[PDB]
RNA sequence: GGAGAUGCAGCAGAAACGACACGGCUCCGGAAGAGAUGACGAUGAUAGUGAAAGUUGAGGACUUCCGGAGAACCGGUGAAACGGGCAUCUCCCCUGCCCGGGGUGCAAGCCGGUUUCGGCGCUUAGCCGAAUGUCACCGAAAUUACAGAAGGCGGGCUAUAGCCCCCAUUUU
RNA sequence: GGUGGGGUUCCCGAGCGGCCAAAGGGAGCAGACUCUAAAUCUGCCGUCAUCGACUUCGAAGGUUCGAAUCCUUCCCCCACCAC
């Protein structure tokens, strides 16, 4: 016999990604004091369950103050790749900017034409 | 999914809520969603739109689900949701 | 088949690589798709499902879903290079004038038919 | 407030507490392609800025790799990072007050007795095989809830009966 | 009235803030073994009962990235005291 199938952790999981829905669901709206909320209580509880982000909700965050990033709205998306290659989300309200470096995928990509050129 | 057994444990807010029994008279036959929940006490949005402070020890709630209707205590949901999702074990005696 | 919404069919594909085709006056490259709709001169992005790393392209289609544009996905980058007029892949092209095509990009107005 | 030491597991990240080795940047050596050709380039080209960041966007265009050494800037990760935090322990830098320092504790300690017992400590209540009883009433603070002395006094914690005062939600 | 301490699996008992880390022993079940049985060994060991994963470390609150563990409170269990 099989009651629990769900434990704990995928319970956890599955708060994650429906309050960070909802973050998302009432960003948009005009409330970002509840988006915060949201990312607030979302963040405690990813602290507390000793679990991991999503990728795909990992990046729409902000980690100073804990706004839901709307990316146009409240959040600057600029990719520059002269000197290394960068995604960089610059959050509109507090000031905070990240950004997603990207020279290993560049690296595999080089090894990879390195491959093509010796073959050829 | 939302279960009715781990609904002691699923997330509260962002679910459609009416509550049948209280003591307080004029709180009985609301009608709204979750939108804050504290340690023991909800923030609902009537459909008519006013903002109401419901306090979970004093009545029982019915949390509409994707077609269910559960009647759970506010008082087997005693806890903030953080710690609530941690480990609360609540067990009550009516008597 | 992370930042992807919906399943795209091939022949709607087809009509995406044939839009680009015939177009000829669009903005290649995530920065100018970017900047495009965020002005709203872009009427239709369209996104490689293949591109590796995501994050070039998982800005595109929320703020799409800000802005009003439709936008629609292609299978290979490879393709769209080709048909956005390079031999080296592109991985997003947003249209500024369709041209000759414009009652085609209509037809692509039921992306929105696969949105729901 | 400062110094010194430890830890922030595992995974991830170049890197988990002092700074660094590492990759983008500069130089040198080797290999491969090439002079109206060809390599590369919207997963970004000759390209600039205090190079976190932002403006730029192509008959643009002379390149790419590996290994070694260095002035400045930068870390896809995680709660927390070329840099500032957290907690613990020990010292020295202050201000004011007080001077015997520790250890055991009244079932301590002392006496008749010399195993075992009685007396002092011991009470404006003072038992020890652990006394403080019952009813009515003024009042409304009352024997109703938690609940009982054991050498005494002062501070703090825990649990609530009756009235008074103060604060909050529903409400109108 | 007083001091030095302990509460973890059915029972006796360990355990650095960290992957059921939960040492374990005895017990139950199953395998193996034997003509049968004892002893020895192996897995489940609380549950699904093949790997593996989840819950319980007396109870609550709080700190923390995260509690058997660190802090506070509520408890109980020991040992010995009249002379
Ligand atoms: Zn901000």
């Amino acid at each position: 016999k099989k009651f629990l199938e769900k434990k704990l952790k995928k319970i956890a999981y599955e708060r994650i990604d429906i309050l960070m829905s909802l973050a998302e669901e009432e960003a948009k709206k005009g409330n970002w004091d509840r988006a915060k909320r949201y990312v607030y209580l979302a963040r405690r509880i990813a602290m507390k369950m000793r679990i991991r982000f999503p990728k795909k909700w990992k990046r729409r965050i902000c980690k100073k103050c804990g706004t839901f990033l709307l990316y146009g709205r409240n959040a600057r998306v600029r990719i520059k790749s002269k000197r290394y290659p960068h995604v960089v989300i610059t959050c509109l309200e507090c000031g905070a900017i990240y950004r997603i470096p990207m020279i290993r995928e560049k690296k595999e990509k080089r090894r990879k034409k390195l491959e093509e050129r010796l073959k050829a | 999914m939302i279960t009715p057994h781990n609904i002691l444990r699923h997330e509260l807010i962002g679910l459609k809520v009416e509550i049948v029994e209280a003591k307080n008279k004029a709180m009985i036959g609301i009608k709204g969603k979750v939108v804050d929940e504290t340690r023991n006490t909800l923030v609902i949005e009537k459909e008519d739109g006013r903002e109401v402070v419901i306090p979970k020890d004093i009545a029982v709630f019915l949390f509409q689900l994707k077609g269910c209707k559960v009647k759970v205590d506010g008082r087997l949901l005693i806890g903030r949701p953080e710690e609530r999702l941690k480990k609360k074990i609540k067990i009550l005696y009516p008597y | 088949a992370v930042y992807v919404k919906f399943k795209v069919p091939e022949e709607i594909q087809k009509e995406l690589l044939d839009a680009v085709a015939k177009a000829q006056k669009i903005k290649k490259g995530a920065n100018e798709v970017t900047k495009a709709v965020e002005r709203g001169i872009a009427k239709l992005v369209i996104i490689a499902e293949d591109v590796k790393p995501e994050e070039v392209v998982a800005h595109l289609p929320y703020l799409c879903e800000e802005k009003g544009i439709p936008y629609a996905y292609v299978a290979s980058k490879q393709d769209l290079g080709k048909a956005a007029g390079l031999e080296v892949a592109a991985s997003s092209v947003a249209i500024i004038n369709e041209g000759d095509a414009e009652e085609l990009k209509v037809l692509i107005e039921k992306v929105n038919v696969l949105k729901q």
